[PDB]
């Protein structure tokens, strides 16, 4: 990792710095605020 | 650190950061210069003993 | 994505609770970091990588 940081075969003797802390992605969520108040359908195919 | 500032939680901008070249080899190892130096300024004013 | 807060972190239970006209949380960097959950009353922190 720090030979890929350097660009070289050879790392010399000290710390070095490589890149930082990240969560690789996994998935992905999706919600919303719950149904409520529906649109009157009911009334519009069951009409007497 | 570069990659994770400008672009927070986003993949698709190490590609476009690559491709800039050389900028960021620059930065880290600027300020790496100051981050050494500080340690350099306080063991020359306290250590001469 | 909480109806349009689109991005990329982790989720913990925050401690701190929002007023019912409250709906968004900012921070200095003025961007979205714990919010009220949607179809849920409960305060969810987004925890950053
Ligand atoms: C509409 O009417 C039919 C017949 O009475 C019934 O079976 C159906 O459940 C009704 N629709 C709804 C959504 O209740
Ligand atoms: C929607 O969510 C709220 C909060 O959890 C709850 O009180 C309500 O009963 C829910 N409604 C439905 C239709 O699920």
């Amino acid at each position: 990792e720090t030979k890929c940081t350097l660009k070289s075969f050879t790392v010399e003797k000290g710390i070095y710095q490589t890149s930082n802390f990240r969560v690789q992605p996994t998935e992905s969520i999706v919600r919303f605020p719950n149904i409520t108040n529906l649109c009157p359908f009911d009334e519009v195919f069951n009409a007497t | 650190d570069c990659t994770m500032y400008i672009c927070g939680d986003s993949t698709e901008c190490s590609n476009l950061l690559l491709q800039y070249g050389s900028f960021c080899t620059q930065l880290k190892r600027a300020l790496t210069g100051i981050a050494v130096e500080q340690d350099k300024n306080t063991q020359e004013v306290f250590a001469q003993v | 994505n909480f109806n349009g807060l689109k991005g990329t972190g982790v989720l913990t239970e925050s401690n701190k609770k929002f007023l019912p006209f409250q709906q968004f949380g900012r921070d200095i960097a003025d961007t979205t970091d714990a919010v009220r959950d949607p179809q849920t009353l409960e305060i969810l922190d987004i925890t950053p990588c």
